This record gives structure tokens, C-alpha cells and sequence, in this order.
RNA sequence: GCUUCGGGGAGGCGGCAAUAUCCUGUGAUCCGGAGAUUUCUGAAUGGGGAAACCCACUUACCAUAAGGUAGGUAUCUUGAAGAAGCGAACGAGGGGAAGUGAAACAUCUCAGUACCCUUAGGAAAAGACAUCAAAUGAGAUUCCCCAAGUA
RNA sequence: CCUGUAUUCGAAACAUUAGCGUUAACAUAUUAAGUAGGGCGGGACACGAGAAAUCCUGUCUGAAGAUGGGGGGACCAUCC
RNA sequence: GGGUCAGCGACUUAUAUUCUGUAGCAAGGUUAACCGUUUAGGGGAGCCGUAGGGAAACCGAGUCUUAAUAGGGCGUAGUUGCAGGGUAUAGACCCGAAACCGAGUGAUCUAUCCAUGAGCAGGUUGAAAGUGCCGUAACAGGCACCGGAGGACCGAACCCACUGUCGUUGAAAAGCCAGGGGAUGACUUGUGGAUAGGGGUGAAAGGCUAAUCAAACUCGGUGAUAGCUGGUUCUCCC
RNA sequence: UUUAUUAAAAACACAGCACUCUGCAAACACGAAAGUGGACGUAUAGGGUGUGAUGCCUGCCCGGUGCUGGAAGGUUAAUU
RNA sequence: GGGUUCUAACUCAGGUAUAACAAUACCGAGGACAAUGUAUGGUGGGUAGUUUGACUGGGGCGGUCU
């Protein structure tokens, strides 16, 4: 899974950095919980604006 | 000689009911079967 | 039933081929699995009754763009 | 059995099955089109039930008594309109045997047949090439005769 | 001889069929990704795994996307 | 095997193929489906014959094998209709299984269970417990009274079925008579309900599951199959 | 208690004994699953097996087949 | 190349609220295990379909089958 990181979280990156994630890290804790968003054009565009 | 046949209308109705073959699909399809052959009694 | 929303996967039948070729007839159940989708649009977990096939279709679709093609499908 | 609209012109009130009272040129009986009435059970649908039964609620009106008249009250789907149930064969789809044959029998055959389930229409399905062909190439699908009991 | 046959024929009313006109219900893609293909297990192809092409998929996977892709009965190249 | 008589009763139909007879054409014969104001006419796709050899390429009155050109093997009037004999696929000359499979109907009989009611004349026997007295250091123990337990006893109703006779085309598809067992319990019985077939239930006999049980009944596959038994109908000639 | 309808018995059952399993969402059983009985029970409880009041008792054998425990070594599937 | 820990998937036939079942929300207890889908080795009369030859001074047993 390409995910944009919303904030530092140790081994995987910066803050907006794009990362690749094992399918179950990204999907059952950092988007549920807001720490990452999945990597899509719609997205990176809000994040860097 | 309590025979094979001791007649109790209510056990006969209940068992053989027009309500009870329509409550189950499948005895419908033997009323059916009744209505089609043209037998006149279709239940007890 | 054991049926996937998504896909539509549900049993499949086919043959148990024994070493002498004898057939008996078996099933092929779908890999059906309760899972509870984050969804943001509408701030909640929704519990699906999903496929392996149907989570990964959620990953690259989106929850949003399954959950509407439910929605038209039918049961919601 | 009633009303109406047409046909018809001398008998008629269905049959076993006649009798009696009667009707009929003021057009009867009879035939064709339309309309009205259409008890109860049955999808039965106000609740229930051992079918042709029991018990109701409610709106309006009428009666003054212990009621009557006309309605409404099932469930599901879609956003008020639909559906339910029944009934030949054919179509499409979801499951799917065994007797039998092989001179036994398990691969195989029977056969995707019998049967069960779901669901349409006068048909259904399929249908236009991400199909064949390798001939000077043809040009969707469906059915018939050959190819051929051949490969 | 009677009812008939050849022949010519009637409709107040309703149904049905076709043509035309009009209405209100629905539909109206814009070129196609979890798709083609592949591993395992099955099924259908006259074809019983066979050297087995082609189609469907329960499971796990997974492209190119026209400078590309599918088929032409294993498979490769050329050709169509 | 047949009581007798009368009626019904068993080699068929479709297609394919071989041989024979007959008819038309004849090195040629014939069309199928279809069109058709439809038995005509059209329709030459297709089929058989006319050439065979070899696995095949390939060759061809030749060809295969072989180094061989030797040797040897195989070779050097049909067709379409009609009719008949046979064969192949279909039920295939007719009748006849015990069986197997699919779907339904059955617990009004019977097996067990659940809920709710009812029944057991009459007469006996006398456990625990209890009371009182004696007695014990207290215990214990003894006697009398009282008490009414028991899958307790005798014995009707009720339930059962151990013996014998009768009956055996019975009054009865399981009985009657004379005796017999239990008879306050693991009892009997009324009503309603639950368990369904490779399943149920079974104090267990493969017992019962509607007079049917080592796999119920009905319909369907089904005209199952039967190298087996039975039958197979007019006449004469060789 | 039993072969309703040729066998009522020494047969079945029985109280009692023993082994074994089960820590509870118990084991076990019906069912495709849900859902049930076990049980609105909890190792003095429940299931299976054998024996069958009671008195005295219940000897030897783990080679075979099971069951329990162990993995040092050999062999071993898909998969890769 | 194995273990330990964690929780966020997943489970609860645990508590509270939701009239009751269920689901849901929180708490609590487990937890990448359990369980299920595909593939695969073992076991498996629990259940099915079947086989288990012929000659023979009847059959079986013995003997024989070229």
C-alpha cells in the first residue's frame, strides 16, 4: 500500500513523505486512526496544499 | 383388537388440513396435483 | 447467505477426483471473511461480510466506491 | 336469473322428465356485444383457525337500544404505484442420481437424462467478430441436408 | 322432401391486428483493471492430463493498455 | 400347464448396412434439405461406381519391401427406386424378479419422550421415627405402647400372556374355555403433541415404525435387467 | 423388560463395582450452518465401555493390535 | 535464521445501555494465536460402490489349470 505520511512514526519516514506499507499496517491502524492517508492524486493534492 | 384405524376428527384435521397443506409449500403442490387429476374431495 | 456482496462469489460445485479417478461432487466455498471498514465520509465502521477478492477491491477502489456500488446493488 | 344494444319471427319457461300456473305479434323462448348483481371458503389481505368458521377495531350516517347501511384496517418492494396466488408444453438458469451396458466391475456408459428448485415470452436463448480461414479468402446469430459415423 | 352446398352477403356494441399521431414510465455506454495472463484444485469443450491448444472459476496472484493486446490446437519465429 | 366357453394375447416401427429378386437408366446412376398455385417441375451440394499399392510422402496398371531392375505380398457393371432374408442402435417376440436411485406421505397401530387428567374392590404384615419406664458416670442396652415404610404379602377391576383342549376354508388374518402372573408401582390408561427411512425408536428380539421391515408406503427413472422358466396363433410342397 | 402374530428364558434391565474422557463455549450427540440437548448442570457433576446384589476374592504375560507419553535418529505432501 | 512483547485485524456461547433475541456503543478478557476458505500428508468399515475364478461321478476340502 502507497501511503502519504501524516506525521513521523518511527522506520517508515517523514511527514509527507509516500511509503510502502504492508496492506494490513495501513489499512486496520494508520488511516483509521489518522496517521497516514492512502496515495492518490486527490489526496496528495490536499495534502500539499 | 385395537385395530390399525381409531378415528379422531381432531388429529384428522390437524394432519390433514387444507390449512395445513397450505402452510407447507410442498403440500400445496399435492393440492395441486388434486385440482389437476380433478378429484372432487381435495382434503378430508 | 454464504454469499460475497461485493463480487457475488458465492459455492461453486465440482468433483473430489480420487487417485483411481473416482468422482464424488464437493463444494468450493468463497474465503468469506466479517470485517469492519473504516469509512470517513461517514466517520463510522461499517461490518461487511467480505471475500479476500472484496478487500482487495477495497483497496484499490476505495470503501467509498464499494459502498455506493452496494448502495445501487441493492441491500444497504 | 336483471338492464341495454343488435339479429329473428312463433313458439317458450335448461336435461333426466313430465305436470301445473302461465308468458308470447305491446315481438316471447333463443343467439351475439356491453352493463348491473355477484353469499362464504380459497393468494384471502382486519386478528385467529380444524377451508367454506370464531372474534374484532375504526371512519361517516342512521336507530335507541343491545343494531343496520357504505367504507378503511395483511405483508414486501419502490418511491402513491406495483407484487403475492393459479395454470399445458416449449425457453433460460441453480443442483443433480441410480437401474443399465462393458457379458463381472471401480475409469467409462447410462447422462447432464429422470427428479428438485428459480424465473420469463409468445417464443426464449444467441447475435455482429479481440470469429473462422490459409482457398481466387469469408464476413453476426439461429434452424435443415451433406461433410460423416469421417478426423 | 327438410337442413344444407355453390354464389352473393349484413354489425348498434365490444375485442384483436396493422398504419399514423400524441402522452407518460424507463433507458440513453463512449471504448472499458483486480480485467487479460499465470500457480493450485475442478468443470466444459467430440477431447477421459494427454504433447493439450481454447473457455468458466473456488484460492493466491496479476499486466500491457495501440510503439499495445487476443487468436490461428504444446511451444518459438514470420505471416494473416 | 390347462375346470369349460366367448372375447383379448406375443417377431413390430424408425433409421443405417449387406445379399437376393424385380423395374428404369447404364460407364454412368441419383438427388437430400429446400423452392414449388406442393405427388409435377426446379434444386448437382452431396453419395456409389469407374484403380490399385504403401503407414505415409509418393507413384499409378502398377505399387510395397530391398542395395537389387532378383525374389515375394497386394492388384491388373454399376446405380437409384420397390419387395424380401440377415445384421446394428433403439424396450426390439410377449409376460415375469428379488433389487438400486430421486421426490414426497405416514408416530390415529406400534417404540420412546413431552404436557395435562384419570384409575387401582377388599383383607393383611408391621421398618424407621416417636412416647413412656427401667437402666448408664454419660454412652449403650432392654421392655411396653405408638407409628405406618415397603419397585411388601393374599386377592377383584385393570394390564399381561406361563400350561393344556378347542378352533385352523375359525365366532376371530392370533380368538374362546379352564387354569396362570402383576395388581401403590420401573404400574395402567384418556387427550394433545415431538422424533421419518440407511432415518427414527428400541430395559436389545434385528424388535417396532399403519394386518408390510436385515432398510416402510406412494409416485417417478421404468417397458430397470434376467446367458433363466413359460408361451409363441392358417395351410400344402421340397 | 423382551422376539405385537410358534421362543418369556439362564436372554435384556437392574441397584452395586471398575477403567477411561471431560476445567465448561466441557467431552459427547442432532444439524449443511445457525441453533440445540448435555444443562439454566460444573469433577461428590456429565459421557463412553465392561461387569452385574451380597460373602471370599480377582493369579501370571505389554511379545501382537490399541491407548498414553517422548523425539535422539531415518523416511516423508503440497509449496518453493 | 526462533523466541518475547504490543494492539489495531479477528474472537467472546463475559459486564453495562439499548423492553426481549440479535446487532450496535463502551468496558473487560484473549490476540496475530484461535477460527474459517483453497491446497496438501496422515488416520478413517463411521459411511458407500464393488470383487471374492473354473474343473469336480452333488457341492465344500484336497488336487489341477501352460
Amino acid at each position: 500500500m502507497q501511503i502519504i505520511l501524516l506525521q513521523r512514526i518511527v522506520n517508515l519516514g517523514k511527514l509527507g513523505e509516500t511509503v510502502d506499507v504492508k496492506p494490513g499496517y495501513g489499512r486496520n491502524f494508520l488511516i483509521p486512526l489518522g496517521k497516514a492517508l492512502p496515495a492518490t492524486a486527490a489526496n496528495i493534492e490536499k495534502f500539499e496544499a | 383388537m385395537k385395530r390399525t384405524f381409531q378415528p379422531s376428527v381432531i388429529k384428522r384435521k390437524r394432519t390433514h388440513g387444507f390449512r395445513a397443506r397450505m402452510a407447507t409449500k410442498k403440500g400445496r403442490q399435492v393440492l395441486a396435483r388434486r385440482r389437476a387429476k380433478g378429484r372432487h374431495r381435495l382434503t378430508v | 447467505s454464504r454469499v460475497c456482496q461485493v463480487t457475488g462469489k458465492r459455492p461453486m460445485v465440482g468433483n473430489n477426483v480420487s487417485h483411481a479417478n473416482n468422482k464424488t461432487r464437493r463444494r468450493f466455498l468463497p474465503n468469506l471473511h466479517h470485517h469492519r471498514f473504516w469509512v470517513e465520509s461517514e466517520n463510522r465502521f461499517v461490518r461487511l461480510r467480505i471475500s479476500t477478492k472484496g478487500m482487495r477491491i477495497i483497496d484499490k477502489l476505495g470503501i467509498d466506491k464499494v459502498l455506493v456500488d452496494l448502495r445501487a446493488q441493492g441491500q444497504k
